[PDB]
This record gives C-alpha cells, structure tokens and sequence, in this order.
C-alpha cells in the first residue's frame, strides 16, 4: 500500500537495492529483502508474517523498476488494481503483474511478457505488498 | 540503532494507539516505560498498569522483554510481573513489532488461558472457581492498579 | 465500512454489514494480505473477536478501527 | 555498545541463582518473593574444607540500589564470622577492603560476589583465625 | 475505452519522441497518423513518411496494426505499405506498448534485412546490387516523401 | 464504441479474400495492385445450380466509397445478365433495388455483398429469366 | 552434364550422374546461384520434380534441360 519495504528491518526499496540487496517473496506471496529473510531462515523455517513453512529454495527475487508498483500491461498502479478486487502477481522468473491481465496474457501464449521464460497457470502466484 | 528501532521509537512516537502508552527511557534509547488501559468488561477494566520494555540487541531477532512493573492477579503473569505469552518466546517472529506485542498483552488480559499456566495458584483458582478468581482481579486492581 | 490496521501498520479498508460473521471478514483479511484465517486475531477495544459472533455483536460500526494481530495462545 | 536495565538483570541473575551454579557451594536468591524491585538478596556459602571455616553455613544479605549493576551492591553478614574485611561489629563487608567490590564492574553479579568470599576465606590471613560458636549472629 | 491508451497518447502527446510526429485522429482515439522523418544518412534521410497505426481493441493482447501511407523501396515494406516486422507478429508482447515499436520501425529503414521479407524482387536486387537498390530508395524518397 | 477505419477494414477484407472462403463459389479482391487506397476491386459469382445463371462466371468491379464501410459500396457487372435490380444498359445495380445495398450497415462487407447477389439469383423472379449468349460484355 | 534454365534468362550447367538425388542437384545450384533448396522448384517433362528421387528415377539423361521456377514468397 504504497513504495516497497522489509517488514523487518523497516528499509524502503532504494535503501535496499542502494545496499546492494535483493527484494524477493516467498510462495505464500509475502515480501521481504534477501538478507533478512536469509537470517529469518537461520533460526527457524516458517514465514515471519503469516508462518507458511517454506524449508528453503521456496523463495525467489522479484524485480520491480521505481519501488511504487504498477502491471506494465494494463498501466494501472497498486490502488486502482486492488479496488477493482484484481491481485498483484509474480511469477517465478521474479517479474509482477495484475492477475486479470497475466490470465489472459496465457491464453494466447506460454511465455512471461517481460522476458519470454515459459510458464503455466502452476508457476504464478499472488503477492501482498 | 538500527533503523528499524528507530522507525519504530519514532513511529510510535508519531501516532498513539488508544489506551496504550509508551515512553522511551532518556539514559536507555532500548528501554521503554509503558502503561496499558485495562480492557472493557476485564476485571481490570478501567485500570492502569505499568509494564518495562527492553530490547536486546539481537532484536529483531531476538524478542523483546516485557515485563509488569504493577501487581496484577492473572494466571499467566506470575508474582514478579513476568509474561508468559508465546510470541515472546517461541512464537517470535522479526515481523511482530513493538506496538503489535503490546495489544497482544492487552487482548490477553481479556482471554486468560490456565490451561497450561505460570502462576499455578492462580490458575487452579481460575478453573476451579473463575467468578472468585474475577472478583480478586478487580479487586487487586482497585488496591494497585488505580494510582 | 471499515478500517482494519495490519501488522506493518498500513491501514486497508473493507466493505461489510453489522451481520457480517467474524469469519466472514477474516475471509476479506486474508484476501487482501494472505494470511490464513487461523492466523489472523483481531482486536478491538482491547479484545479479542470471536469467530462466530457478529459485527453488531460487538457494536462495532461505521468507519471504527480493528487491530490485527498475529495468532496467540499465550499460556 | 549495550546496557541493560537493572530489572532485567537482575531476573537473569535469579533464574541462575534458582538453577543453582557449579557444585552449590554458593547459592542467593530474593530474600522475599512479593518484592518487585528485587532490592534483596539472601545469599548463602558454605565455608570452604581445610580451615577454620569448613563446614560451616552463612547467610549474608545484600541490597541491590537503584545503580546496580554499574554500581556494587550492598553486602552484609548475618552469621557471625571473623575475617579480614568484615566489620566484627555489624558484620558488614568494606567496599574497599575487598577487591572485587573495591574495583566493581556491571559485569559481576551477585554469584561473582559470593564466590570472591568463598576464596577468600582459603587465603592465608584468613584461614587460620578462630571463630565464633557456631550459630550466633550479629544484632539484626 | 482503457486507461492506457490515453497514457501513452499522452506521454506520446506531452513528450514527443526525436524523428518521430504522432497525432490521433479526432473521430476516433484508437487510430493514428503518424510521420517519420527518415532515418539520417539513409537514403531515404530528407524525406517524411506517413504512417497509419491503428489498435484493435484486445490491444496489448493483439499487437497494433501499422501500416505505410507512403510508397516506399524497402524489403520488408510491400507495394501496399504492409509492414513485416517480427514484434507485430510473433514476437508481440504487451509490456512494449506503441513508442517502441514506432522507433523499432525508424531502425527497420536504416537496418533493411533480407529476411524472407515480402518483396522478394525488393530482396533479390538487394542482395544482388545493394548499391543500385540503395539508389532507387533515394529515387523513390525524392519522388514520394518529399510532400 | 470500437470504430475501425476504412483502409485498415478494407485490408482485413483483402486478407479474407485472398485466404478465399468456404465454398469458394464467390470471390473477391483487388482489382490493381499498386493502388495503396484500395478502391478499385473485382468480384466474381458462380451461377447458382439449376438457373439459368447456373455454370457461369460473372465478373463485376466494386469501387469503395471513402465512407466506405459506413456508406454502402458502388457496383456493377462487366458479365452480360439479365436481372432485377440490374440495370441492363450499364451492368450497374440500383442501390435501393437490393435489400442489402438499400439497407446498408457498416458491418457489411463485400463477401456479404456478393453472396447477396448469389442469393437473389436463386429466387423465383431472377432463376426464370433467358440469359445472352456467353461472353458478351457492357 | 545437364543444362538448368530460368523463366530469367540464364543457362547454367551441371555436372550429375543419375544415381543423384533431386535434394542433392538443388544443392549445386544453390552453389552457383545462391537460391536455397526449399525455394527452387523445378520442371521438366511436364512434371514437378521431387525430393527423394533420382535423376535416372525421371530419366533425365542426355544432358537434358530443366526449368526452374523460384517460390515468390508471401509470409
Ligand atoms: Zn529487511
Ligand atoms: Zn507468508
Ligand atoms: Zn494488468
Ligand atoms: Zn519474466
């Protein structure tokens, strides 16, 4: 609901990428900078904001360019997407979208749209930013 | 300090949540003064009681230490003002902040569990008789809790 | 409606009627930030919310503020 | 770097003192258990084997001041006893007599106290002098 | 009519791209004139080509349709101005949206391939006599582009 | 709502025809092939079976009007035939003689058109009528 | 040797021996010319030839003469 954080060490997106860290999210779609989940990841194996067990290998970067998000596909921002009741997505190879436009974009072809990467219904899944 | 402490501190600082209040210490930036409203239909309800935060360094990490600085009858804090809540610790959780742990002491105040419990004494009391038990809670409230 | 603050802080606002079951609404949670109901605790005037009582039944109206917190027992 | 407050040190100290430590020849805890401001402590030793002292069981208390852990606290002995540093009338222990009260740091606690006492008893100018009859105790 | 058309009109509209003119129609939003100013020291440099790009409304999941109003001597360009450019057929993803594409075509008459490109008569004298070919492209500017 | 200007519609026709369709019985496409405004096509219909019309091959030019889809397209035989609606000094077709071409609507296109004219050529008035000799021409 | 021809002009010619297959002549004038095989289709004898086929398949034998007809391409 507004420019990126860590709910842990509280940064914003410059300040973490500034520092030559990660942003990624995990499969249960929570976000957090690379570090800090790594050293989350040393003490216990659950998601620090809703306790999902990941055991790892259960993560990946994501990439998103200003720190405010948008789906470079319809070209709406975070509060026009949510209202409408849509989900803000990623897919595996770490690149975001609004669910409804993503959808489609499947329908006709099996490749992400930024990059090309194949994909499937299976390797999308929702973030909550 | 980290940023996040800080942020925290200062966030705090900037918006009040309702009937929790909490003032940093001036010789310990980590060490917090802290009073929580007692809430509706508790025993303690329309009470004062004062709690001590300190943060270890490891934090987030590390959970923070809280403790009752004011009498209080309760099955889960013991006679020393010692909080057996499990977010503090095995529960914890980096994500969890200062001000969530807080309303989580004050909803327990609201829902006492002896199933398992601290006080053992207390506990029994609350199982065995809880419309006693609740009437010593409001009373000791009165005799402590009210200045 | 209604404001619900999260565990970040951010405030999100929902859509809902009085009759609206306590479930129901950790439904809307969930959705919004992806936590499962089982997790979620909800709080207001510094209590706990029921599952399957009311909206109403706490009196909770109109524009009022919920306060969520992360699943407890305590003990 | 990092400072605790009194209060929490004080708990870790305790929970020690209620584990128990080493081979128990030390041992404190709260003098009473309703206090908040864990002001007092109950301490015992058991005087160490091969001196005057040997077999033998005392009590001290010691108050904790507001200053605590930076400054030293307050020590005193309830069984009578003879020894270098201990008051014969009041059974209170000079700061500066002993060396670890005389240079205190935060860092020692209650059990570091204790046990500087216990060795000390073994030291030469102590370990030769007569006692008292076993169970007397100073006025208080 | 989707937000982001406008945007990108808008943009298109507030920030104009160098070599490059880009007005809507007035009867309908979705269609385009568009005029490029050949690329410089290309033959076709001097002159000005106009173009109709038009989005069918599944646009950005169906790439837009483009089209040369202007006679022009390229490969990859037909007598009717239809424009064989790979990111309008198959490699059509919506991230690219329109201004892209229109330099992507600036580059096309700079960079001719022969890539089965339509007019393969187009192709055989380039491939064959580069250097003739290249002449006539000018011929072709100096006769159509030049008004 | 969504409005498609001409020349890219007429281009979408052009494609159609090219691909050709169905039965093939009728087809279309462009009558030159310079003309980048696509103006001028050629059509042509097969008789239909058990006509007079039937196993003959009419060519007809079609010219589409600047408001062209919204206006209806101008047309004419280049075939000798007799027919309602079809003028016979000029081989041209009365707009209002036709359903399609008096009722015009922009979402009409040629294939329409023809297979109009197919149509009509079944009925009972047009299957009746003698027809000239093969091959003359206005 | 045999002689290929153009709707064009050119005459070029070969070198084969009928054992050859029609992929395997495509590929010398793709050499000389630059066309490649998927393009070149070829007649003689009122007959497209195939892929698979020799040379003596079609008896084409006396240094004989062939027309080639180059796909116009329209993707
Ligand atoms: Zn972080
Ligand atoms: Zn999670
Ligand atoms: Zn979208
Ligand atoms: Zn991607």
């Amino acid at each position: 609901s507004g420019t990126v954080s860590c709910p842990i060490c509280m940064d914003g997106y410059s300040e973490i990428v500034q520092n030559g860290r990660l942003i990624v999210s995990t499969e249960c779609g929570h976000v957090f900078c690379s570090q800090c989940l790594r050293d989350s990841l040393k003490n216990a194996n659950t998601c620090p904001t809703c306790r999902k067990k990941i055991n790892h290998k259960r993560y990946h970067p994501i990439y998103i360019g200003s720190g405010t998000v948008s789906c470079p596909i319809c070209m709406d921002g975070y509060s026009e997407i949510v209202q409408n009741g849509r989900l803000i997505v990623s897919t595996e190879c770490g690149h975001v979208f609004c669910s409804q436009c993503l959808r489609d974009s499947l329908k006709n072809a099996n490749t992400c749209p930024t990059c090309r990467k194949k994909i499937n219904h299976k390797r999308y899944h929702p973030i909550y930013i | 300090l980290p940023r996040r402490i800080i942020k925290e501190t200062q966030r705090l600082l900037a918006e009040p949540v309702p009937g929790i209040k909490a003032e940093p210490d001036e010789s310990n930036a980590r060490y917090f003064h802290v009073v929580i409203a007692g809430p509706q239909d508790s025993p303690f309800e329309g009470g004062t009681f004062k709690l001590e935060l300190f943060l270890p360094e490891e934090y987030p990490m590390a959970a923070p230490k809280v403790r009752f600085m004011t009498k209080i009858y309760h099955p889960n804090v013991d006679k020393l003002g010692r909080i057996k809540l499990d977010i503090l610790a095995d529960k914890w959780s980096p994500a969890l902040q200062i001000r969530t742990v807080l309303l989580s002491i004050q909803a327990l105040l609201s829902a006492p569990n002896p199933d398992d419990p601290l006080a053992n004494d207390v506990a029994e009391q609350w199982k065995t008789n809880e419309a006693q038990a609740i009437e010593t809670a409001r009373a000791w409230t009165r005799l402590y809790a009210m200045n | 409606q209604i404001f619900v603050k999260t565990l970040t802080g951010k405030t999100i606002t929902l859509e809902v009627e009085p009759s609206d079951t306590i479930e129901n609404v950790k439904a809307k949670i969930q959705d919004k930030e992806g936590i499962p109901p089982d997790q979620q605790r909800l709080i207001f005037a510094g209590k706990q919310l029921e599952d399957g009582r009311t909206l109403s039944d706490y009196n909770i109206q109109k524009e009022s503020t919920l306060h969520l917190v992360l699943r407890l027992r305590g003990g | 770097g990092v400072k605790v407050p009194r209060n929490f040190r004080l708990l870790e100290e305790l929970e020690e003192g209620q584990k128990g430590v080493g081979d128990g020849t030390v041992s404190w805890g709260l003098e009473d258990d309703e206090d908040m401001t864990l002001t007092r402590w109950t301490g015992m030793i058991i005087g160490p084997p091969r001196t005057n002292y040997e077999n033998r069981i005392y009590s001290l208390k010691v108050e904790c001041g507001p200053k605590y852990p930076e400054a030293p606290p307050s020590v005193r002995f309830v069984t009578k006893i003879n020894m270098n540093g201990i008051n014969n009338s009041s059974g209170m222990v000079d700061a500066r007599s002993i060396p670890v009260l005389a240079k205190w740091q935060n860092s020692y606690s209650i059990k570091v106290v204790l046990q500087e006492l216990r060795r000390l008893m073994m030291s030469k100018e102590n370990m030769k002098l007569p006692q008292p009859p076993e169970g007397q105790t100073y006025n208080n």
